């Protein structure tokens, strides 16, 4: 009984940080990142803004699947470049 | 012949009644207020003007060939055609037809946009700032053009003259020693063998055993019709005759492009018989002001030009003895305002001589060593299509007189139905030093030159890699038409007036030979030249 | 027609292995497609960004209207008028060659197959992607074709030139693809200790100083040399 | 064969831009300006020490053998010499030379391209990174904190230099001593300078409308005094990933939070109204291309990027631009941002 919408979202924040996703995917990396991965994203902040019942993926519920995606991707990297990974993607999960 | 002022509305039945019923054409409101100020001045009570609407509408007609007469341009342009047309049957007018109004020299960046579509047609193209920036597809098909016009020329010539075909390069690949003629653009490879490069493709050459014909200058980026046997053992093109393709008279271009009306044809044809005397004045190559013996000499050929005034006095390019560039100093060196000193000095050796200087257009032509030019090539043969000269450089020359024409290098006149084109560049030097060797007077180097630019139908038959073009600019360069009065310009040529083709190429040479500043005079309507060595 | 989606093995296309390795299809199946496109993810930061923002559009109801104003502009068509469009095409037009045309396909054929010969020639090694009359066939077919959709009843030169590009475009480009080396390593050395870093050489005089001369390419690759007059001259671009 | 156009001579001709090294950022280690001279004369004095876009080598050789003989001769008592020195580094490049060829010019930049990159390779060595090298001055970011611990590691630096044969003739100066610095290029950059002295040459002011240019030079004087006080504090608590700065914001994160907010309400009030067109006017410059709708937001953003060139604090300064722009009602990845 709930379809949320993305309507009130800033693509541009969606659009980098799935282009750092790739960026950092090609170059010390093996977890593939295509463009399943960004609509990953958009599936996940789905799903938060229905555990909220609401009609309306809120920014919350977009940072909240931001951060979901680039831990998941964070925590399967070789510990070598793990920090440095972190401390790139950190201003994008900024508030938690 | 009695003044009148017409309302429109009045005139507006009878002008419709004609306009729109018997042929066709919408009058708008503020073009039959302009025809009824035309009617009211040039009749009275305005009844008997049915013959003027009809001549104006025939013309219209025949000549636009549009709908909305009103536009203030029509109906302009019809009225004064009709203007002429009376003219030469000898009203508004009466009087006799003047050149000055079929008179007119065009610059390199107001011609009109030639490109050929491949199969068979002579197309016609036609912003800010930056909106002389040519784009990259013109760089791509700034020799395909070339070669498109050289393969109509030789489509039209060769095959009905000599009946081998022209085979494309594409077309060599299978076949293991058949014969074929090929016409290809000759250049060197980037592994540094000779080869040529077709639009379907490209092939080597082997140029040993080669019989070139002598009568022609042979160099990297001109297009030649080579024959030979191909062999696909090493891909090479074992040339055995090669010479550039043959030349075409003018007269055969034009019924081709077919571009003229009847009536402009006859007043031009009319106008050579009655203006036989006129008198073209070509001084001579390097006119270095900076030079006080040129200055000196220059002082005596304006008076004696003074005495009888020409109708056109063309000046050569390198007007100043050193190349103009960014000087870093603290003096008068400052290489552009000398420029501008050598000009103003110029003007008072020029505004002396009241008689010259009057109903005498003085076309300049830049050379290697002018401004915008110069600065970045520093003297050299830089971009071709030059630039004219700058107008903030020509103040006080242009207030001295009143037809003062500032053209480009390869600058084109329309004094009559023929076209003369004039270019200073030293092509001889170029083309013996970069003239291929095989391993198989005077008059002669200059008929080898002349023939050369005029079979090749390009005033610069050279690679990108040695005289730099601008990709849109370069039809002004092709001798697509072959224009019948030419100015070769060279410095390091003889002096020559030769005749090819049916086109006249005159090459008045430096200014000063030996110790004389000679320069040439042309007669239009005698088709003769004749040069003036006057001592120092 | 059969349209058919794969995936080399290993999943990614792995351009360090051969290119026989990534394909496990046979040559004889190979042969049957007229057009084997091989795409790959650029992995380009600028690329990326026009994807992402094209497909959050697509999420957010952007497509919706969108892909409904520029059908309604005219630069689009619907599906059910497009196909109405393909059944009318296959039904009434069914172009043939011109003579030209089939000069311009034989002596690009002829082109296409040397090309591969001399590959082979140096990979000495069968390639994966193999070309056969059957993709002179295949060309044919696809100039056919585009003079079909124009219900031109003859494929001028124009369409001809067209197929040659889709055809460069996909079989060759999957053809195309590479993974002696004393010989490049040494060619490396004497060209980075002979030539400066800052000026340049041309190329005659490497020719000279020698081949196929993949290692200028290679170079080129690594952005320490550089082709600039038209290839006629080799710049070490300071690297 | 100098007449006609050839491709590689118009190359070598008109080409002279210089690489520069610049790294933006704060440095609050002390930097020395560091202004390098008579580059070019010993460029080609050490330069001792097939190819057709090549000079000659022999004729580099004689320029090389004379070059030394006049140098010999200045270093001991000669007028002539020196003043002939100076005067070929100069000529080179000079077209009115009656010797000036476009070889050996292109030849004689390649060699000081090259000389500078390596000087940068022996900073870089002895233990300091490079922020700046324009082949007039280069500036180095010298590990010691201390601004007292100065004197004696940048003469060590200097002597340690001159020691290699290839900048033997290479004279430098220590221009100016930065105990702090904000350095986005040469024409934006702020710091404190010798420890006492400060100077605040900001070209991204003259791009702020009238009333918002004295805003931005008050904050960046308060950045600055934040930032300085927040190193002495860590540096009396001792005695990048992460340096001496780490809360510089929160001395003045929440005056300058309300300072927007009524500067925001100030400008909606007078933003239409006229008789204050004049100053939310946004300047013209030559080197103007953006089109600024909200001049106030312009001020937040250069404010927000000269607080952002600090690569420790990128994490507390990117959390102060989102409130900042949340009064704007702007996301904090938004373009126009």
């Amino acid at each position: 009984k709930i379809y949320p919408k993305l309507h009130q979202m800033d693509m541009d924040k969606v659009s980098r940080v799935y282009a750092d996703l790739r960026r950092e995917s090609i170059s010390t990396g093996s977890f593939p990142i295509t463009v399943r991965h960004l609509e990953s994203i958009l599936r996940i902040a789905e799903s938060f803004a229905k555990m909220r019942l609401s009609e309306f993926v809120s920014s919350y519920d977009l940072d909240r699947a931001i951060k979901v995606v680039v831990d998941s991707f964070v925590d399967a990297q070789k510990v070598s470049v793990r920090r440095q990974l972190r401390r790139s993607f950190a201003i994008y999960t900024l508030g938690h | 012949v009695l003044p009148v002022k017409i309302q429109p509305p009045l005139l507006r039945p009878l002008a419709y009644r004609v306009l729109s019923r018997k042929y066709g054409l919408s009058i708008k409101s503020d073009g039959l207020s302009a025809l009824a100020e035309f009617v009211g001045t040039n009749i009275g009570a305005n009844w008997r003007q049915g013959p003027a609407t009809i001549k104006f509408l025939e013309q219209f007609a025949a000549v636009w060939k549009q709908q909305e007469r009103g536009l203030f341009i029509d109906q302009s342009g019809v009225k004064e055609v009709i203007q002429e047309m009376k003219e030469r049957e000898k009203p508004e007018s009466s009087k006799a037809l003047d050149w000055r109004d079929y008179f007119k020299v065009i610059n390199a960046s107001q011609q009109q946009r030639f490109s050929y579509n491949p199969h068979k047609m002579q197309f016609i193209f036609v912003g800010g700032i930056a909106g002389f920036l040519p784009d990259i597809e013109d760089k791509v098909q700034m020799f395909l053009t070339r070669y498109y016009l050289t393969n109509d020329r030789v489509m039209r010539n060769e095959n009905f003259q000599n009946s081998m075909s022209i085979t494309p390069i594409k077309n060599l690949l299978g076949r293991d020693a058949q014969n074929f003629l090929l016409l290809g653009l000759l250049n060197k490879n980037f592994k540094g063998n000779w080869s040529l490069e077709d639009p379907s493709g490209s092939v080597e050459i082997d140029i040993s055993q080669t019989i070139p014909t002598q009568g022609h200058y042979y160099v990297p980026g001109c297009m030649v019709l080579v024959e030979g046997i191909y062999y696909s053992v090493g891909n090479k093109f074992h040339v055995t005759s090669m010479t550039l393709p043959p030349g075409e008279r003018r007269e055969i271009t034009l019924e081709t492009i077919g571009n003229l009306d009847k009536d402009l044809k006859i007043r031009l044809h009319l106008l050579e018989k009655e203006l036989t005397d006129h008198k073209f004045v070509i001084l001579g190559a390097n006119l270095f002001l900076d030079d006080l013996k040129i200055m000196t000499a220059l002082s005596k050929i304006l008076q004696k030009l003074n005495d009888d005034p020409p109708t056109l006095l063309i000046w050569q390019g390198s007007f100043t003895s050193v190349p103009v560039f960014a000087s870093m100093s603290s003096r008068n060196i400052s290489s552009s305002t000398q420029f501008k000193n050598n000009f103003d000095a110029l003007a008072t050796l020029l505004s002396r001589f009241d008689n010259l200087t009057e109903n005498t257009t003085m076309i300049f032509i830049p050379g290697p060593n002018d401004l915008w030019g110069s600065m970045v090539s520093l003297g050299a043969s830089g971009t071709l299509p030059q630039d004219p000269i700058p107008s903030a450089f020509t103040k006080k020359i242009n207030k001295v007189c009143k037809n003062v024409v500032w053209s480009s290098n390869p600058t084109r006149i329309a004094y009559l139905s023929q076209e003369i084109v004039i270019f200073r560049d030293d092509l001889s030097g170029r083309f013996k030093r970069h003239r291929l060797e095989f391993p198989f007077q005077k008059v002669q180097e200059t008929r080898k030159l002349v023939k050369t630019i005029l079979d090749q139908g390009h005033l610069s038959p050279f690679l990108d890699s040695l005289r730099p073009i601008s990709w849109d600019l370069d039809h002004t360069l092709t001798l697509c038409p072959i224009p019948s009065t030419m100015v070769l310009c060279d410095t390091t040529s003889a002096q020559f007036d030769l005749t090819y083709n049916g086109c006249k190429v005159i090459n008045p040479g430096s200014f000063i030979h030996n110790r004389r500043a000679r320069y040439m005079e042309y007669v239009p309507s005698s088709k003769k030249t004749i040069q003036e060595e006057i001592y120092i | 027609s059969v349209l058919a989606a794969a995936n080399p093995i290993y999943g990614r296309y792995d351009d360090l292995k051969s290119p026989g390795d990534n394909i496990d299809f046979q040559t004889t199946i190979l042969s049957r497609f007229d057009m084997i496109f091989i795409v790959k993810d650029d992995h380009n930061e600028e690329r990326d960004i026009s994807i992402a923002n094209h497909v959050i559009n697509i999420h957010t109801g952007n497509a919706n209207a969108m892909q409904n104003q520029q059908e309604e502009n005219g630069s689009e068509i619907s599906i059910e008028k497009m196909k109405r469009y393909i059944t009318y095409c296959r039904l009434k037009c069914a172009p043939r060659l011109s003579p030209q045309a089939a000069e311009k396909l034989s002596s690009n054929f002829v082109t296409i197959r040397k090309q591969l010969l001399i590959n082979e020639l140096e990979s000495t090694e069968r390639s994966s992607i193999p070309i056969t009359i059957r993709q002179l066939e295949a060309i044919i077919r696809i100039t056919e074709s585009l003079a079909k959709l124009e219900l031109s009843p003859i494929a001028q030169e124009r369409h001809v030139d067209e197929a040659i590009r889709l055809f460069q475009a996909s079989t060759m480009d999957a053809a195309s693809q590479d993974p002696s080396l004393s010989e490049i390593r040494r060619f490396e050395q004497e060209l980075k200790r002979r030539l400066p870093i800052g000026w340049s050489t041309s190329y005659q005089t490497l020719r000279r100083e020698f081949a196929l001369d993949k290692a200028l390419y290679a170079l080129e690759k690594h952005e320490t040399i550089q082709l600039r007059h038209q290839g006629q001259n080799i710049y070490r671009s300071g690297v | 064969i100098q007449n006609d156009f050839d491709l590689n001579t118009s190359w070598i001709m008109n080409d002279s831009e210089f690489p520069k090294i610049n790294n933006s950022g704060v440095y609050d280690n002390v930097v020395l300006d560091v202004g390098v001279d008579n580059l070019t004369v010993n460029t080609i004095l050490t330069s001792a020490l097939f190819v057709h876009d090549a000079f000659s080598n022999d004729a580099l050789n004689v320029l090389r053998g004379m070059l030394k003989e006049w140098w010999d001769e200045a270093l001991k008592e000669n007028s002539t010499a020196d003043l002939l020195v100076n005067s070929l580094a100069s000529w080179v490049q000079n077209p009115n030379a009656k010797l000036f060829d476009g070889l050996l010019r292109y030849h004689v930049h390649n060699l000081t391209k090259k000389a500078l990159l390596q000087l940068v390779n022996e900073f870089s060595a002895l233990g300091s990174t490079i922020v700046y090298a324009d082949r007039n001055q280069i500036l180095i970011k010298t590990n010691k904190y201390s601004p007292e611990n100065c004197y004696a590691y940048s003469q060590y630096m200097m002597k340690a230099v001159r020691t290699n044969p290839m900048f033997s003739y290479l004279d430098l100066n220590i221009k100016r001593y930065w105990d702090l610095l904000i350095w986005m290029d040469k024409f934006n950059f702020s710091g404190l300078a010798c420890d006492y002295t400060a100077v605040s040459q900001w070209q991204l002011k003259k791009f702020l409308s009238p009333i918002y240019q004295p805003e931005f030079e008050d904050w960046m004087m308060i950045i600055l005094d934040s930032m300085l006080k927040t190193k002495q504090s860590y540096l009396k608590l001792n005695s990048s990933v992460e340096n001496s700065l780490n809360g510089f914001s929160h001395l003045f994160s929440k005056p300058l939070m309300k300072r927007v907010k009524k500067l925001f309400k100030n400008q909606q009030e007078f933003i239409l109204d006229p008789q204050y067109e004049a100053d939310y006017v946004i300047p013209v410059l030559p080197g103007s291309h953006l089109n600024v709708k909200n001049p106030l937001l312009e001020l937040v953003k250069s404010l927000c990027h000269v607080m952002l060139l600090s690569k420790s604090t990128i994490l507390e300064i990117r959390t102060l631009r989102k409130e900042l722009l949340k009064i704007f009602e702007l996301r904090e990845f938004a373009k126009v941002a």
